[PDB]
RNA sequence: AUAGGAUAGCAUUCGGGAAUUCUUCUCUGCGGGAUUCCUUUGUAUGCACAAGGUGAAAUUUUGGGCAACAGCAGGUCUGUGAUGCUCCUCAAUGUUCUGGGCGACACGCGCACUACAAUGUCAGUGAGAACAAGAACGAACCUACUUGAUCAAAAGAGUGGGGAAACCCCGGAAUCACAUAGACCCACUUGGGACCGAGGAUUGCAAUUAUUGGUCGCGCAACGAGGAAUGUCUCGUAGGCGCAGCUCAUCAAACUGUGCCGAUUACGUCCCU
């Protein structure tokens, strides 16, 4: 029952997009970047956000996906 | 008498209230005996799960399939 | 320095086993000094099979409204029951409590006319541990006899399948009618 | 329906003091029920007999008593 | 001589027990007091004791170990000191011994029972309106 | 010498911490001792009344809540240089109330 | 033996032993010393309101008198409400449900009366009662005595 | 309790008219007459100097005299007034216990007063109501 | 020990005095912490899922609050100085005051409380909660202690304290425990406590059990587990147990909260609704 709503599945797509490079596979340092780099009232929701930008990271290992344009 | 059977896969909740539970049950014989490894559809009732184990009274009747 | 628990500090848990093989994983025999262990062990579906028996034993006996609860209660009642047990049979009551639970309960049921299921040997544990108790229960409502007496009765006479056991009964007339609507 | 009598009497007596030893599981229930008598008076002969060391207290709580027969 | 002091705490329910083990000329264990072998009933003696006899006495040798318990009731105060205890005597060897010794009695405690040296978080569930507590709603009736 | 203690209350949690924060740094800028500041318990008050005007429907509840923080910091001070550390334009709402000790 | 000392252990004090014996013990001690006063109203009255039968043991006031001495022990300056508290229970109302009730203060003064004009008790400074010193030496000396097993 | 059964032993006793059932204990074999509960029987027990543990039935004679002159003037033998249960008697002024057939025949009196001054409780019990 | 079994140790204690030292426990404003994060299975692109791990917490973390758009001739004109239109308006449908009534029953229904007993009822002893409330020079309000007391309870009286983390208060709640060597021993019985009698006290301007405690009687009133039917509920939950607040001069079998003891079963299905 841990559906990313549309919310964090779109912050997530442009978190990835604009800072690619300082991301990782790990959750923990990408969770601080993301704490960085964002504005948002709700801890929870940056928690969520961090988790799907590192499978977006870790499925951006193997082959392009969809929603995502980088150079 | 009661022969052990072992389930080996759970086919799915039966009935119309779904209290029952279809299993494949494996007889669990020894080596060189004609029901030995032999497997039979039956119905249980009860809280079961894969290799739970069962105590067939009869092993001559199969459970009609769902 | 350490050993092995005994329950109320004289019943060894040493050899305990179930002769009923298909039992073997659903009776717990961990060692514990007392039935009472406050844990949370209806979180997940197969959870209370790893419960000691005894303790599940005492949770049996706080079914009225005027026992819901009294699990000290219980845990006196029981340790009262398992010395009535060994003057009884002059065996380990916890071997004697192993067995009555094995042979407690149906191997084969009727559902909805009616089939005749097997029944999965968490029931059979569930069934065989409260068939006991109601009976133990109900037989010591209004007579001399205590409910450590009755339910030493009980639990002996379930242990070697007589007929005078209210589950061994009740077993074998589910038993049988099962028989009849295969 | 049952008729237990209050009153220790000679022949219920010396039932007590002779045969209720030797008998392997002694409680006063059981007691009443084999001599006929009220469980008090069967809880006050068997302590009698628990101080004059005829039987051995096997468990014992504050309403619970269970004796046995002495090795 | 040093101190040789620390102070652990326990938690059941609304039961918190403070736990002083103190290295003394010799082992001595009071609750609120009273010594382990005055409490009743027999059942929460044995609770408490089982966080001596799962390690093995010998660990208690030197130790003097006050506990003072307050809020709950009788079972939960009871648990609540036994964890106290076993977190005790894991937070002195811990200070005062290698780690060796206290990973072999952190895993002989975790190996017997979890809630020896890690709480319960288990709380009342509050009550709400149009129920009778957490969950039991009013009686409904139709004619 | 002589303790001075300022009792800091009201029901903005926000307000009582910003002047209570500020009459720490203004005893810190007089170069007084401070006790404090202590957060005493925060209160509760419960109102629970019917949702309906008449009583047409389910029973249903409105759990009103005030809560009420209070804060007190203890000076070293006389009464002159206490009366100087709390002359400042208070946030309004916050109740400051000055007591001597014994 | 059952009542060796454990070792580098020595003596006894209240806390040390079982309540109910030192209890029993002190009783003991009161009656068969024969000093302390007994109310002629201790064979009439019940111990509380709350009760609805009366004590139902000839020996009720010593064993009362030595549980409200143990109690002063426990806690100095507990007045007559702190031990009407503690010897409290739940009343029967019938078919109404049921509530806690308080021990009638009655008896308590009584008791604290008695042990007073035995030097035990005294009034304690600033309000209720407390243990003298020949209360807490009695206290510590049947405490030691129970620890002993001897009991007379 | 240890006690051989006497040859005397008897399974009813007559006291004040009443059937006192001789396996109780005394002083609630006591409480089946009428104007004697539990209170009273312990009382008149302890007044009469009998032994409370031993059963009725075993009481001699003299002992049931005894209790029957306890419980018929019970403030001859020190029991306060408040433990009795007629304390000012609306006609005569006077204190004393009423038991066995004098309880009924003196609520009789109270409802038969009540009713021929047609008092609200009176006609209350005339037509039955609570 | 009346005999005193089993259950760790081989110098301890004293909330009826000081001195330092400190923040483990309590207090709390803003923070941290958990997300399918990690590993496998079946899915097999993705969206996910199930077991396990990590962990205080493992899936809307747990429990609440909030909660769109459409409607209902749903309720309230008995909340308001919210109101249109209508009715009364000086022997008034306005307003006071007196006395009744809202409570009357051989009746029916809904929701509770107490029970039918021994896993008990009595008498004792022990250890032990949490939300809370307290008054308008003094005086209400809440309390502790003492006394009454050279003799029942409930009372009645003093001296103090508290504006409430300060007094109550170390908040001695009841479930509960007790190797108390206590009474009862299967019976409508020491179960049950309805109904009723007599004394007495208390709140109030005013009280005949229809204010409400308390005492002794009554208990020979049903009730020994409840037909067809039917309610609620999945974890600190049900059930059981008390406590507080609210009503409140006086009176909880109610409600709103609180903590205490603490399970059985399922972790499914669409058979019924
Ligand atoms: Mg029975
Ligand atoms: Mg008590
Ligand atoms: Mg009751
Ligand atoms: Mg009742
Ligand atoms: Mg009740
Ligand atoms: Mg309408
Ligand atoms: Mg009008
Ligand atoms: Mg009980
Ligand atoms: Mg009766
Ligand atoms: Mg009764
Ligand atoms: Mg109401
Ligand atoms: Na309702
Ligand atoms: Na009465």
């Amino acid at each position: 029952g841990k559906i990313r709503t549309k919310t964090v599945k779109r912050a997530s797509r442009q978190v990835v997009e604009k800072y690619y490079s300082k991301l990782n596979f790990d959750f923990y340092q990408n969770k601080r970047v993301i704490m960085d780099v964002t504005i948002a009232e709700s801890k929870k929701l940056k928690n969520k956000i961090a988790g799907y930008t590192t499978h977006i990271m870790k499925r951006l290992a193997r082959g392009p996906v969809r929603g995502i344009s980088l150079k | 008498q009661a022969q052990v059977g072992l389930i080996i896969k759970v086919l799915g909740r039966t009935g119309s209230r779904g209290n029952v539970t279809q299993v494949r049950v494996r007889l669990m014989a020894e080596a060189g005996s004609p029901d030995y490894n032999r497997t039979i559809v039956r119905n249980v009732k009860g809280p079961c799960k894969e290799n739970d184990m069962l105590s067939l009274m009869e092993t001559e009747r199969e459970a009609r399939r769902l | 320095s350490s050993k092995t628990p005994k329950l109320f500090n004289k019943w060894s848990f040493e050899g305990l086993e179930t002769s009923e093989l298909a039992l073997r994983d659903h009776i717990s025999t961990t060692a514990a000094y007392v039935p009472h262990t406050s844990g949370r062990w209806q979180k997940r579906r197969f959870y209370k099979a790893r419960m000691p028996i005894v303790e599940r034993l005492a949770n049996g006996l706080m079914f009225k409204g005027r026992g819901n609860g009294r699990k000290l209660q219980a845990a006196r009642l029981l340790k009262h029951t398992l010395e009535i047990i060994h003057l009884l049979t002059d065996e380990n009551p916890l071997q004697v409590v192993v067995d009555a639970v094995s042979k407690g309960a149906p191997r084969e049921d009727s559902t909805r006319r009616r089939q005749a299921v097997d029944v999965s040997p968490m029931r059979r544990v569930n069934e065989a541990i409260y068939q006991m108790c109601k009976g133990a229960r109900e037989a010591a409502f209004r007579n001399l006899k205590s409910m450590p007496e009755c339910l030493a009765d009980e639990i002996v006479n379930a242990s070697k399948g007589s007929s005078n056991s209210y589950a061994i009964k009740k077993k074998d007339e589910v038993e049988r009618v099962a028989k009849a609507n295969r | 329906a049952l008729q237990n009598a209050v009153m220790f009497d000679k022949e219920t007596y010396d039932k007590l003091r002779s045969e209720v030893p030797k008998y392997k599981l002694i409680t006063p229930s059981i007691i009443s029920d084999r001599l006929k008598i009220a469980v008090s008076i069967a809880a006050a002969g068997l302590k009698q007999l628990c101080r004059e060391k005829l039987i051995r207290l096997v468990s014992c709580s504050s309403k619970t008593r269970v004796y046995t027969r002495i090795v | 001589y040093a101190l040789k002091q620390v102070q652990t705490f326990g938690k059941k329910k609304t039961a918190i027990a403070v736990a002083t083990v103190t290295k003394a000329a010799q082992c001595n264990i009071k609750v609120n007091g009273v010594p382990l072998q005055q409490i009743l009933p027999d059942t929460l003696r044995a609770k408490i004791m089982e966080a001596i006899t799962v390690v093995g006495s010998k660990y208690y040798s030197r130790l003097r170990i006050d506990v003072a318990v307050h809020g709950g009731g009788q079972v939960s105060q009871a648990y609540a000191a036994r964890q106290a205890i076993a977190k005790g005597l894991i937070a002195f060897f811990q200070k005062y011994h290698n780690e060796v010794e206290k990973a072999a009695l952190k895993d002989k405690f975790l190996a017997y029972d979890k809630f020896l040296l890690i709480a319960d978080p288990r709380r009342c569930e509050p009550k709400k309106w149009g129920r009778h507590s957490a969950r039991t709603r009013f009686t409904k009736s139709y004619r | 010498g002589q303790t001075v203690r300022l009792t800091i209350t009201s029901r903005n949690a926000k307000a009582v911490e910003s002047v209570t924060s500020q009459l720490l740094t203004r005893a810190r800028d007089e170069k007084v001792t401070i006790h404090g500041p202590v957060r005493l318990p925060t209160r509760t008050l419960k109102i629970t009344t019917r949702k309906t005007p008449c009583g047409n429907g389910t029973n249903t509840w409105d759990t009103f809540e005030l809560k009420i923080y209070k804060r007190i910091i203890d000076l070293h001070a006389p009464t002159e240089q206490v009366k100087k550390i709390t002359s400042f334009t208070m946030e309004s709402g916050v109740d400051v109330s000055i007591t001597i000790l014994d | 033996n059952k009542i060796h000392r454990i070792g580098k252990r020595k003596g006894a004090t209240l806390k040390d032993v079982s309540a109910w014996r030192w209890i029993k013990t002190a009783a003991r001690h009161f009656k068969q010393e024969g000093k302390i006063f007994v109310p002629n109203c201790t064979e009439i009255m019940k111990s509380s309101h709350g009760r609805e039968r009366a004590p139902q043991n000839p020996d009720w006031y010593y064993i009362r008198c030595a549980a409200v001495l143990r109690a002063i022990y426990l806690r100095p300056g507990v007045g007559y409400g702190g031990l009407s508290k503690r010897f409290g229970n739940k009343k029967n109302y019938g078919s109404r449900p049921e509530h806690t009730v308080t021990s009638s203060t009655g008896p308590l003064h009584w008791a604290c009366k008695s042990l007073t004009k035995l030097g035990l008790v005294e009034p304690g400074a600033q309000s209720g009662q407390r243990l003298t010193r020949k209360g807490h030496k009695f206290a510590d000396s049947l405490a030691f005595q129970v620890q002993i097993r001897k009991f007379g | 309790s240890l006690t051989l059964i006497p040859d005397h032993f008897q399974h009813i006793v007559r006291l004040l008219n009443t059937n006192v059932e001789g396996k109780r204990k005394v002083p609630f074999a006591l409480r089946m007459v009428k104007g004697v509960g539990i209170r009273f029987a312990y009382l008149v027990c302890k007044k009469a100097g009998i032994d409370v543990e031993r059963r009725a039935g075993t009481l001699t004679a003299e002992e049931l005299e005894k209790i029957a002159e306890i419980i018929a003037d019970p403030a001859k033998f020190k029991i306060p007034d408040w433990f009795l249960n007629r304390q000012r008697d609306p006609k005569t002024g006077k204190t004393e216990h009423l038991s066995s057939s004098m309880v009924d025949t003196r609520l009789r009196d109270d409802l038969e007063r009540l009713k021929k001054m047609r008092a609200h409780r009176g006609v209350r019990h005339a037509y039955g109501l609570r």
